[PDB]
């Protein structure tokens, strides 16, 4: 035994299934019609909604 | 191959139904998506998306910054993207006041590390920097996205507004009295071969001179001291092999009335800029002169 | 609405596997020697230019003369090719050995290396798509190892040539072909090297005479120290018509050398796929 | 200097032997010079052998002997006669 | 209610403080990618924030 | 002045590195002119290398 | 002493493209190699104070 001890610290990551409660009309969500924008590239054309 | 067929005027989107409209109308089907007008579907500018860490995003939330990609001798982050401002702290031209200002702003691991990677390598700057376009977006985060264009104007998604190009004043350079109806904007880097650390000077030029030969002759006439020092270091400190007293890169065309002097604010710090309110990008790689 | 494409015809009948193989390169850069609407498959690629006496230098000159054209679509009996107009962005395939990063300024190089579409008499040899810094590096390395041809007998020359031959560029290591074959140097390489040697040699002689006169005039004070420099190197060790002929010859040799001196940027990259074989880029000069 | 300029097969091996050769300078003590001169010479001979592709012994516990490289035998014979005279 | 149960860890500059505070670790040359359980307890600048 | 070149982490993190001397030096000089016997002694003068 | 301690602790010398790689490392990198097989999961890195 050397002249000094030591305290070790450790972390373990657990996997968990949560449950969430919410009250009726706790929030109101505001949305519009989805909107599409075009990125033009020759071989493949992409559209962002 | 007929009289009626050849006489036809070309087909244009505002009157011809968009492709998704064609498909849905032909099936007689509906989507929840509102898809009649496609945004970005009439843009002439060619854009790209870049990711950068938060430390380098200073002074970049303002559209109109000029963006640079620089080489690093490492492997996994090997290319970082830096702004012309961060390039200014190293510029041995810019005055002490502006230098201390943007040194006070650019205080993070990422930007400072960009500075050591610039100061470390034996290569000259122009053999380490590749130029990108001018930026117009900001999407914040620990790693942020920037949208950059290098061919054309610089404007909002609806083209509701045009974003200027912003130059820091101590880099702004002029060589002519009577302003031309059209002027090009060039980037110039020049090297001081005096002292142990060859001090690089950074310029953004504006001139009506389109031709390469007369432009380079005027530049060499105005940069006499650096050429003298190039020949001097050739003579006095041999078997070190300098090349280039400077390089010139072309990106832009603006009308003289569009350019104005302006201020720039960030974190209530006050930086002075020269602005080109309407501006278009056309990038060409460097050319070297001695 | 529509675009002006170029049609290409293959004469040798194509097995279904081979026309499938055609699709696998449906976005690569296929050079063409001329602008015309319907061309025969012999014209595609660089095989017609492959003369085994002439190497990399002549082929890069020709590639500067060539017209680059993206393969666009594949159908039976005829292939669609697309000539890229300036400024527009296009999708290209990475055929060369090296990977790409955003913002890379690309060039074209002659083939330096399974052969594509080995028809009975023909082979499809695409150019190398390379970033410009490696273009400078490889051109210089090949050029220098061209210089050492006359004294390859001594061991240290062989070791230096080996050191110049191996090239690394962003995690890619590959060996370029030696421009010396059977101790004989290909005529194009020999002419280029001789021209560079003569340019330097004749500059040495002419510059002293023509500087010492100009030094009298120079208010920009650099020509006097230029004369000082040329005298410094001088310390390290004639008819007028012949003199004007010598100047003319100096510029002739300089003109013959221009292919090694400057090359154009043809593509520059905007984004690259995780499928790294392909990337989008805009078309330069 | 010559080794740093010379085009070796791989930079690592020649660089290491040249580095142990580079920082070998003396120390104002008589006894230690006898060790360090030999210690420099062995590395120098390693480097010279690698330069001209003659072999070097990689056996553990064996050091490549201190000797010339590719001199003609008359020169080294007169060297050894001079060394006897120095004895 | 003792002053400290581990003098080598609680003091403002002791062994564990310089070893595990992210700031003192930045004064040294660490590698940021490695998680350290102590950093949660010791980064006193963030704790004060 | 007796400072070794900074280790990389010192330059990446923390308060700035600095340069020792200012670009301008402060000097005093004695000026003697012989053509008219005259000496200038109380001179404050600036010097730069 | 360094070699003796490294062989006692069992760790290899730092080999790297020293300067630029070390600046990158101080910026952050994944240096620790994987184990060949891990029937038990992620390494519970213990820290000692």
């Amino acid at each position: 035994h050397p002249g000094f001890a030591l305290t070790a610290v450790r972390t373990d990551t657990f996997e968990v299934d949560m449950l969430l409660y919410s009250g009726k009309s706790c929030t109101s969500v505001i949305i519009n019609n989805p909107i599409v924008t075009k990125e033009e590239r020759d071989i493949s054309t992409t559209y962002h909604v | 191959m007929d009289a009626r067929a050849v006489a036809k005027r070309p087909r244009d989107p505002a009157d011809e139904d968009n492709e998704l409209v064609t498909a849905l109308k032909a099936k007689r089907e509906v989507n929840t998506i509102s898809v009649r007008y496609l945004y970005h579907a009439d843009h002439q500018a060619l854009t790209a998306r870049f990711f950068v860490p938060e430390g380098l995003v200073e002074f970049e939330a303002q559209p109109g910054a000029l963006l640079i990609r620089m080489e690093t001798g490492c492997d996994s982050p090997r290319h970082l993207y830096i702004s012309l401002y961060l390039l200014g702290i190293r510029a041995s031209n810019v005055s002490a006041s502006t230098r201390c200002l943007l040194e006070s702003v650019y205080t993070a691991s990422a930007a400072r590390a960009a500075l050591q990677w610039l100061d470390l390598g034996p290569h000259l700057l122009h053999r380490r920097l590749e130029t990108l376009g001018c930026v117009k977006t900001v999407s914040l985060g620990i790693t942020s996205l920037l949208t950059c264009v290098m061919r054309g104007y610089l404007y909002n998604t609806l083209k509701t507004e045009v974003f200027a190009l912003m130059i820091p004043k101590d880099m702004y350079l002029t060589w002519e009295e009577t302003r031309g109806r059209l002027q090009y904007v060039y980037l110039i880097i020049v090297y001081d071969y005096d002292g142990p650390e060859t001090r690089p000077g950074i310029y953004v030029l504006t001139s009506s001179i389109a031709h390469w030969q007369t432009l380079v002759d005027v530049a060499r006439g105005k940069f006499a001291r650096e050429r003298c020092s190039f020949v001097n270091r050739r003579i006095t400190r041999p078997r070190q092999i300098p090349l280039c007293t400077g390089v010139i890169q072309k990106l832009g065309w603006c009308l003289a009335d569009d350019i104005h002097t302006s201020f720039l604010v960030h974190k209530e710090l006050k930086l002075s800029v020269v602005r080109l309110d309407n501006f278009s990008v056309e990038l060409g790689d460097f050319r070297e002169f001695v | 609405a529509m675009e002006a494409n170029i049609f290409c015809t293959f004469d040798h009948k194509l097995s279904i596997a081979d026309v499938g193989k055609l699709t696998k390169l449906v976005a690569a850069v296929v050079p063409i020697p001329q602008r015309l609407h319907l061309i025969k498959h012999y014209q595609l690629g660089l095989h017609q230019f492959v003369d085994h006496t002439r190497g990399y230098v002549r082929l890069r000159g020709l590639l500067r003369n060539m017209t680059l054209t993206l393969m666009r679509r594949v159908e039976g009996n005829q292939i669609l090719l697309h000539v890229p107009t300036h400024g527009l962005l296009y999708t290209v395939l990475n055929t060369g050995p090296v990977t790409w990063e955003k913002g890379d300024a690309l060039c074209v190089l002659p083939p330096l290396f399974e052969n594509l579409l080995t028809l009975g008499q023909w082979e499809l040899v695409l150019p190398w798509i390379v970033p410009m810094p490696l273009a400078l590096e490889i051109n210089q390395r090949l050029l220098i190892m061209g210089l050492f041809s006359l004294d390859r007998s001594y061991e240290e020359v062989k070791a230096a040539v080996q050191q110049l031959q191996t090239i690394t560029f962003r995690d890619a290591t590959f060996t370029i072909p030696d421009p010396v074959i059977d101790q004989h140097l290909l005529i194009d390489m020999k002419t280029a090297c001789l021209s560079m040697s003569m340019v330097a040699n004749l500059a040495s002689e002419l510059t002293m005479t023509y500087v010492r006169k100009l030094a009298l005039e120079d208010s920009s004070m650099l020509l006097v120290k230029c004369q000082e420099l040329l005298m410094r190197l001088d310390r390290e060790r004639v008819s007028p018509d012949d003199e004007i002929a010598r100047l003319s010859a100096l510029f002739v040799m300089l003109r013959q050398l221009d292919d090694l001196i400057r090359e154009q940027v043809v593509f520059t990259v905007c984004d690259v796929s995780p499928d790294n074989k392909s990337a989008t880029c805009i078309f330069k000069g | 200097r010559r080794g740093y300029t010379y085009p070796f097969g791989d930079r690592g091996k020649a660089r290491d032997h040249l580095a142990v050769l580079d920082r070998t300078e003396f120390d104002t003590d008589v006894r230690h010079d006898a060790e360090i001169v030999e210690r420099a010479l062995v590395s120098a001979v390693i480097l010279a052998k690698m330069s001209v592709r003659e072999t070097l012994v990689t056996a553990i516990g064996q050091t490549e002997p201190i000797a010339f490289v590719h001199l003609k035998d008359t020169e080294v014979q007169r060297i050894e006669e001079n060394l006897e005279g120095v004895r | 209610f003792a002053a400290t149960h581990n003098p080598w860890a609680s003091q403002a500059g002791c062994l564990s403080d310089v070893l595990y505070n992210t700031r003192h670790r930045e004064r040294l040359g660490y590698n940021s990618k490695f998680y350290s359980p102590c950093a949660q307890y010791f980064n006193t600048e963030e704790i004060i924030a | 002045r007796e400072r070794s070149a900074p280790k990389p982490q010192e330059l990446l993190f923390g308060p700035r590195n600095e340069s020792g001397p200012p670009a301008e030096q402060t000097w005093y000089a004695d000026v003697v002119r012989c053509v008219r016997a005259q000496v200038d002694l109380g001179v404050e003068v600036r010097a730069a290398r | 002493v360094d070699r003796w301690i490294r062989h006692a602790a069992g760790v290899e010398r730092p080999q790297l493209l020293d300067t630029e790689t070390i600046s990158m490392l101080t910026f952050g990198s994944m240096s620790e190699r994987n184990a060949a097989a891990t029937v038990h999961g992620q390494k519970a890195a213990c820290e000692l104070i």
